[PDB]
């Protein structure tokens, strides 16, 4: 005469929060994370295209030929170009 | 595991029925499906919960369930209907997983210098050893070969 | 319809271990679970596992639970299979392959076209007889193929 | 992303945010 | 929630129904368990997974868009540049946090109405066959074996056949 | 829907109520028919014509907006107005776009309140005097001629009347 | 409103209750009188404040912002940055307006539902004590002295100790 059956809805140790308007920090069973917040340091090829390091020189240095910039002579093909605080 | 009859035949138009037997833990609780599988092509879904076809699978495609054993049925036979056959089913034995039948095949009706040598005796146009299982030509005659190192 | 495309194939030496891909069309999220099925020469399919949408749970065969991780990254439609301890015997050609809802199940309506794995204890060579990976062919017992 | 409004290639919007979830469960009442 | 449910007049949640996210506990002589109820998961699932990729459609990623250069004569549009770069940077995070905020409101209300609807399915199958025990539980009249809590379960539940057997 | 009635409890539509939204089929044995619900399709059309109205007013009009010219020694400003224009443009779209999403799914839960508040309400009336047939239906325990079921329709039937002449 | 309650089955409002934004009138042979419900309001109030400082907290504060000057040979990035002005008002000026459209629907919905909150848990309290008269009152079947009413609004009403005393 105790048999019963109940209605109901998950729950596990899922310890993220979301918030709303009503309130904040509501503990939720599931939830994604949308926003990146992680880089790796470095400077890279694009799409198998590595950029163009201007080094010591800036624009004006490596287009003119600035003595100090035989290493960008061979400059081709490139995916961008970087400038630093010291090319000057 | 489930158990399907090797292999099944029969002449065009006619219709051939495969079983799929298994246990309690299986097929005695659970549904079952069926799939066709060409050379070279993955599984085809051809029945699911026991008796019920997906979009484009015809008409005389058919499968049932009784008590243990499933059974897929096929009309009107065609020759592109020559192929593997398998049924699975979520069996609940040790951990739970998937489990597919063994599968039932439906026909329709100058180096002897380097102190090595090396024996060849090849063979075609026929219907420590290795050796080369018969493959099939477009000549459609069996060939293979065969090395004694 | 929805598509579901493996990477390329994979040639790997015992102990080690392939951790292949699967990108689904469409989504990037599904509310359909992903299992893996696999199926060596002259032989049936065999499951493997699979995983679930937002819950992202799994559930291994007994044959691979210990050597198999399913993980899911929804954000590009994209799963993954990683084999860990690779036997002769794991050869065959690996399906993703999608089911009707959400939950893993004997029913999957939807496979990739599939992708090799090849486990040899070879390593590729050139030939003289005495070659590796395929470019009617036999293999010796190096795991060389000689052909004619 | 929140690293940078500068981007070279193929890269996510540039926010000022520092937290972005968003609920796909429901509200979890482990323990009561 | 806006309909009672979920930390409503069902108290709390289930750590043992590990199959989805609404179900049933069932308790009979011959045993008891959790079960999840695949097809009200599985809508949700659908409705989710539909939202969190219209997110994502909506929110075109962003191309090269580097910075520029001026002289100290161009200190006019080197500000008007200023100014154009920020505005779109505070209106694409006003956007954005805006969004998660209120998606995040109506996905929880969502899950909650979606409890409600399951509970009110069952209660409107057992009708006077059982006794509403509030926290969500019916505790029958009639012995319910497992056949008869797996119909309850599948949504064919038989209120005349048990209307007969009440104890 | 968030209110378990439109497409819920209540399993379809009917293409032969015409003349408004929501309603009632009767079935005595004078005849059947159908009959909208006036004072509930009113309240429901005052709102979504002031719905869409609302949006209208938002958007203003946009008046003469013509491009600019630049010459090969001003790219730089040359691309800022370039990046003005698509600034401001991906703007409006997602704002068009995502209203137009939001307003679309309030306005289907909005319908689906309206039924259930209709379907309560006659429960309400009819209280113990009829079968709470599930589907939306009620089936009466004493004769309900044209007058009673025009008098449920109007809100003013008359429980006690009817409950001593149960069949 | 969405949940049928205020301006719904209970007809209006109660100027006599001044504690609270939801509660009780009960009527005994000691008297008559209102009372706020304290855990109701409160969490109202818990969700409209941080409602509140929500829209705060997004618009953040404008800085110093001023024009600038152009000759009469400058007018193509003269009228550009007017455009720029021009446009980021417009935007701000519709992403405050709809935020408060949509906001105050919100708010008002939500009161909705508190209030048939209110209303169930009562119901589900009293169960067939007693006579639920609509209006949102019920008519109790047994002698409901001051200290029978003061555990209905408490939540440990005693429906076993009043089934067996009813008139
Ligand atoms: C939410 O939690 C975080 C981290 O525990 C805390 O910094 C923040 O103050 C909390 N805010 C509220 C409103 O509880
Ligand atoms: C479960 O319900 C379906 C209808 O939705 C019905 O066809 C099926 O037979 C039911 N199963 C059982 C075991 O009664
Ligand atoms: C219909 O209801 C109104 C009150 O809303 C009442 O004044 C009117 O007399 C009713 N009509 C009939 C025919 O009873
Ligand atoms: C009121 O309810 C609380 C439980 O919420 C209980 O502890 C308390 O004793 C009750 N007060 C009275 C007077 O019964
Ligand atoms: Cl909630
Ligand atoms: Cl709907
Ligand atoms: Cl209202």
């Amino acid at each position: 005469d105790a048999d019963k059956i109940c209605i109901g809805y998950h729950a596990n140790n899922s310890t993220d929060t979301v918030d709303t308007v009503l309130e904040k920090n509501v503990t939720v069973t599931h939830s994604v994370n949308l926003l990146e917040n992680k880089h790796n340091g470095k400077l890279c090829k694009l799409r198998g295209v590595a950029p163009l390091h201007l080094g010591k020189c800036n624009i004006a240095g490596w287009l003119l030929g600035n003595p100090e910039c035989e290493s960008l002579a061979t400059a081709s093909s490139w995916s961008y170009i970087v400038e630093t605080s010291s090319s000057n | 595991v489930l158990t399907q009859p090797p292999s099944v035949s029969a002449a065009p138009g006619q219709k051939v029925t495969i079983s799929c037997s298994g246990s309690s833990s299986n097929i005695g609780n659970d549904y079952v499906s069926w799939y066709q599988q060409l050379p070279g092509t993955a599984p085809k879904l051809l029945i699911y919960d026991n008796n019920k076809r997906p979009s484009g699978i015809p008409d005389r495609f058919s499968g049932s369930k009784s008590g243990t054993s499933a059974t897929l049925g096929i009309t009107g036979l065609q020759t592109g209907d020559e192929a593997n056959y398998y049924c699975a089913t979520w069996d609940r034995r040790p951990t739970a997983y998937v489990v597919f039948g063994g599968g039932t095949k439906l026909t329709v009706l100058e180096e002897l210098q380097a102190n090595k040598a090396t024996l060849v005796c090849l063979i075609s146009d026929f219907y420590g050893v290795e050796t080369t299982t018969p493959s099939k030509q477009s000549n459609n005659k069996y060939a293979a070969s065969s090395y004694l190192s | 319809e929805v598509q579901l495309v493996e990477s390329g194939a994979e040639v790997k030496k015992p102990g080690s271990s392939v951790k292949v891909s699967c990108k689904a069309s469409g989504g990037p999220f599904r509310s359909y679970a992903i299992s893996w099925v696999r199926q060596a020469p002259g032989q049936g399919p065999e499951w493997m596992g699979g995983i679930i949408p937002i819950f992202g749970t799994t559930k291994y065969a007994p044959k691979f639970q210990g050597r198999v991780t399913i993980t899911a990254d929804d954000f590009a439609g994209t799963v993954y299979m990683e084999l860990s301890s690779l036997r002769s015997e794991d050869t065959a050609m690996y399906y993703c392959a999608k089911h009707m809802g959400y939950q893993v199940r004997e029913t999957m309506d939807v496979w990739g076209k599939g992708t090799t794995v090849t486990v040899s204890s070879a390593s590729t060579k050139g030939p003289s007889k005495d070659y590796f990976p395929e470019p009617p062919a036999v293999l010796q017992s190096s795991g060389l193929y000689s052909l004619s | 992303q929140n690293i940078h409004p500068v981007t070279i290639g193929e890269c996510p919007k540039y926010v000022k945010s520092t937290k972005l979830r968003m609920a796909t469960g429901l509200r979890n009442i482990p323990s009561i | 929630g806006l309909f009672g449910a979920i930390a409503g007049f069902i108290e709390g949640g289930w750590t043992g129904m590990i199959d989805g996210w609404y179900g049933y506990h069932h308790q009979n002589e011959q045993g008891s368990g959790y079960a999840a109820d695949l097809k009200s998961t599985q809508n949700a699932i659908d409705g989710i997974t539909n939202k969190v990729n219209s997110v994502i459609e909506k929110m075109n990623t962003q191309f090269t868009a580097v910075g520029k250069e001026f002289s100290h004569l161009e200190r006019r549009i080197e500000n008007l540049n200023k100014k154009v770069d920020d505005g779109f940077i505070d209106i694409w995070t006003y956007n954005a946090e805006l969004l998660v905020l209120l998606e995040n409101e109506r996905t929880l209300d969502y899950h909650d109405s979606n409890v409600k609807t399951l509970y009110e399915k069952v209660r409107s199958q057992l009708k006077n066959n059982a006794k509403e025990i509030g926290n969500g539980c019916f505790e029958f009249y009639h012995k319910c074996d497992d056949t008869c809590m797996e119909s309850v379960k599948n949504g064919t539940y038989d209120y005349p056949k048990y209307s007969e057997e009440a104890k």
